[PDB]
């Protein structure tokens, strides 16, 4: 899910 | 193999499951039934380790299981027991009728009292405080990782960012500002992380930060900017979302001191009833 993610 | 330090062998011949009732990261979430040792029979959700798992999706499927069992409290999730010694391998954990909080609440919106949320944001913060206690930092307190029962009692689950308090993607909407920039995981980075549940309650289950970039959700809380007050919302509620979102750390509530102020709201009903134009969606300060 979008809710989880890395910084970019 | 590790799990058993903090987790029982169930024999799986008390096990009867009913049916799948989801999909976890491991396998398929049943519910089903479970006879305890003194032949009563208790509603259970049963989550198996998918048919032709690895050696490492089994250690992360029990490694959740063996920090839940360590944990005896009414508004944490109870792990009832595992299956290791046959196939396929089972976690066990107490059936919660209503399933996940956010989802819950997003089918009645504004059909509950604030005295029930409140109740509600009360159960949580009790399990946190618990949690807490104990050493351990959650790091994904989010709406959908509480679950909500029959009788509307609010418990903490998902132990799988979990971390004991010891010297990959993270929930960055639901992340304190000093977690996201440089890792900086407290019981007080757990605190922001209630203020943000405490918003998804009072908003029925509304996203946090809608949907912003990612990139624009930690510029903006880093510049000072907070989600505004939910419709209807008790001032003393935003107040404590705007507490539990200090940029200082140590200017946080602590779970105790959340769960005195909800226990206060609790007591004095008519405190709720005092309820809250601006230039941008979120608030500056």
């Amino acid at each position: 899910w979008d809710n989880y993610e890395f910084i970019w | 193999q590790t799990v058993h330090e903090f987790a029982k062998e169930l024999d799986a011949t008390n096990i009867s499951i009913d049916k799948v009732v989801g999909a976890g990261e491991f396998g398929e979430v049943c519910s089903g039934r479970l006879k305890l040792p003194s032949k009563k029979e208790i509603s259970v959700a049963i989550k198996t380790l998918k048919v032709g798992y690895t050696e490492k999706q089994r250690r992360d499927f029990l490694g959740e299981a063996s920090i839940m069992g360590q944990f005896d409290h009414p508004n944490i999730i109870r792990l009832e027991g595992v299956v290791t010694k046959s196939k396929p391998v089972m976690i066990v954990t107490e059936y919660m009728e209503n399933g996940s909080l956010d989802s819950f609440l997003r089918k009645h919106d504004a059909q509950f009292t604030v005295i029930q949320l409140v109740g509600m944001l009360r159960g949580i913060a009790s399990g946190m405080k618990y949690l807490s206690d104990m050493g351990y930092v959650h790091r994904d307190l989010a709406a959908r990782n509480i679950l909500i029962n029959s009788n509307l009692v609010c418990k903490v689950s998902d132990f799988g960012l979990s971390r004991v308090l010891e010297d990959g993607k993270i929930p960055i909407r639901w992340t304190s500002p000093e977690a996201i920039a440089y890792r900086k995981f407290t019981s007080a980075s757990d605190v922001w992380s209630y203020g943000i549940v405490l918003w998804e309650v009072m908003s029925y289950g509304e996203r946090p930060y809608w949907e912003m970039s990612n990139q624009d959700v930690i510029k903006a809380v880093d510049e000072g900017y907070r989600l505004p007050p939910p419709m209807d919302c008790p001032a003393a509620l935003y107040q404590l979302m705007l507490d539990c979102w200090q940029k200082d750390r140590n200017n946080r509530p602590k779970f105790e001191q959340i769960v005195s102020i909800l226990d206060k709201l609790i007591r004095n009903p008519g405190s709720l009833k005092i309820i809250t134009a601006r230039p941008s969606n979120l608030l500056l300060d």
